[PDB]
RNA sequence: ACCGAUAGUGAACCAGUACCGUGAGGGAAAGGUGAAAAGCACCCCGGAAGGGGAGUGAAAUAGAACCUGAAACCGUGUGCU
RNA sequence: UGAGUAGCGAAAGACGGGUGAGAAUCCCGUCCACCGAUUGACUAAGGUUUCCAGAGGAAGGCUCGUCCGCUCUGGGUUAGU
């Protein structure tokens, strides 16, 4: 139940492959300027 | 469940005291012990 | 030409605040601040101060248009750690380290 | 149907609340989950209102809450006066609808999609 | 003596509430008793008390960086006049 | 032909002191800006912290301030694969 | 390194206003509920300023904080019974 060899530099960052964030909606808007989420209440409102 | 060392003012003054210490011989030795250490409390 | 803007002693843990850096990467001002607005994390808010801060020197001691700026660099480095106990089952301590981060941000146009 | 990580009576004492609540100012702001819960109880209430039957008027006290509403010109009025009185003159000619769902941002705290239900 | 029992006077909102009627409170000596402070503030302003009251206060601990310390003992006193003033500018 | 801050006294600094034990008793860690504070007026981003300019200085050396290696460790960019 | 993994230790909360750079967490209001020979009200042992007000949470309080029985800056305890 506890690591019988400590783990690499390599095989640790080989792990890390699948591990981060995605990128968002971000539907533009017909008159504000600024960016708004999808199908979300603001000035645009989707589009 | 119940700890020992049960805070008690009078008990505390009546067996670690100055007078206490100072009404044997014994106990003398130890005040002069701490003196020459240069202990900031003597009790 | 260049213009950089840093924050030192962030309490943030640098391997958190360098999953929202891998986004803005590489990105347009514009883009950048608007995907920086949309992101749910706890380092947006911060990195956006930051962006804002590195576009204003650009804009001001060097007066360059804002308009068409590129984020160059954007890393993490690491700061002094803090020393935390807590205690465990019997009469023992674990140890908690509370992290730091060194956030940098270089904004250009593209033009030597 | 969802449970909202609720014990039964405690769900049924909370949807009793929001469903009050939702008809004091008509407009207000919480979670996506409990939105889409409350809305198909308020409709129902509103139902009872339209037929305006004594039979109604007891069924409605069995979910309605006992509160105070403040009008203008220092007029007050129980919650169920209200919903046997403008609300049921509103609504007469629309069969259905009544609730109205608008997707806003998420929380600091946590990262729960807050929404607006108000009656249209 | 009857000139070193008396420390200074306290200005405070509670003096100053308590100042709307014939009652004063001074800093006293910590070894001095009412009886004295009695005999000793109408010989020094030529008036009348009708009572004193005392009350003790433990030494404060305080601290400003690496540096401990405790502040001095201090004995409050109320006298209360049967007639007259104190002009206490 | 003693030591030079893990050395030399336990103690170069806040030492028999933080702390630990009912008590006798046990007992640490921690030195260095510059020749002179001349310790960053003033402007910009920001709630602030922090930064970018501008200034003092031979040099930011800027109040986690001489030098600042690693076994380390943590990153960003690139030539071959 | 194990790893963004185990864990985050007592009652049921709902919404509306308010303040603020920032609010699931702070303040006010209306509902709702729990303890109910006690998670109530006293006195003693013990602790020793934790008590009150106005400023700050920059560190600490297992998340957040404009506050946290709460930590950093002013004041408070009156006896012939």
């Amino acid at each position: 139940a506890v690591p019988k060899r400590r783990t690499s530099k390599t095989r640790k960052n080989k792990r890390r492959t699948h591990f981060k964030i995605s990128v968002p909606g971000m539907t533009e808007c017909p008159n504000c300027g600024e960016y708004k989420l999808s199908h979300r209440v603001c000035k645009n409102c989707g589009s | 469940v119940k700890r020992t060392y049960q805070p008690n003012k009078r008990k505390h003054s009546k067996v670690h005291g100055f007078r206490k210490r100072m009404s044997t011989k014994n106990g003398r030795k130890v005040l002069a012990r701490r003196r020459r250490k240069g202990r900031k409390v003597l009790s | 030409m260049e213009a950089k803007a840093v924050a030192r002693t962030i309490r943030i843990a640098p391997r958190k605040v360098r999953l929202v850096l891998d986004l803005i990467r590489g990105k347009n001002a514009a883009e950048a601040i608007a995907i920086l607005k949309l992101t749910n994390k706890a380092s947006s808010p911060v990195i956006e101060k930051v962006l804002m801060s590195a576009l204003a020197n650009a804009e001001h001691n060097y007066d360059m248009n804002t308009d068409e700026l590129v984020v160059k660099e954007a890393y993490a480095n690491e700061g002094p750690t803090l020393k935390r106990f807590r205690p465990r089952a019997q009469g023992r301590a674990s140890a908690i380290n509370k992290r730091t981060s060194h956030i940098t941000i270089v904004v250009s146009d593209g033009k030597e | 149907y969802r449970k909202l990580g609720r014990t039964s009576d405690q769900r049924k004492a909370m949807l009793r609340d929001l469903a009050t609540s939702l008809i004091i100012s008509e407009r207000i702001e919480t979670t996506e989950a409990r939105a889409k819960e409350v809305r198909s109880v308020v409709e129902k209430l509103i139902t009872l209102g339209k037929k305006g039957d004594l039979a109604s008027r007891r069924n409605a006290a069995k979910t309605l809450r006992n509160v105070e509403i403040l009008n203008e010109d220092e007029t007050t009025q129980t919650a169920l006066q209200k919903l046997f009185g403008e609300i049921a003159e509103r609504y007469t000619e629309r069969q259905g609808g009544y609730t109205r769902i608008l997707k806003q941002g998420p929380r600091r705290g946590d990262g729960a999609e807050s929404v607006i239900i108000e009656l249209v | 003596e009857a000139r070193d029992i008396l420390k200074r006077p306290v200005i405070t909102e509670k003096s100053s509430e308590a100042m709307a009627e014939d009652k004063y409170t001074f800093d006293v000596d910590t070894r001095v008793n009412k009886t004295q402070v009695k005999m000793a503030v109408e010989e020094i302003f030529n008036v009348k008390v009708a009572s004193v009251n005392i009350m003790n206060y433990k030494p404060k601990k305080k601290r400003m960086g690496r540096y401990q310390g405790y502040t001095n003992k201090r004995r409050k006193a109320i006298v209360t006049l049967k007639e007259g003033s104190i002009d206490l500018f």
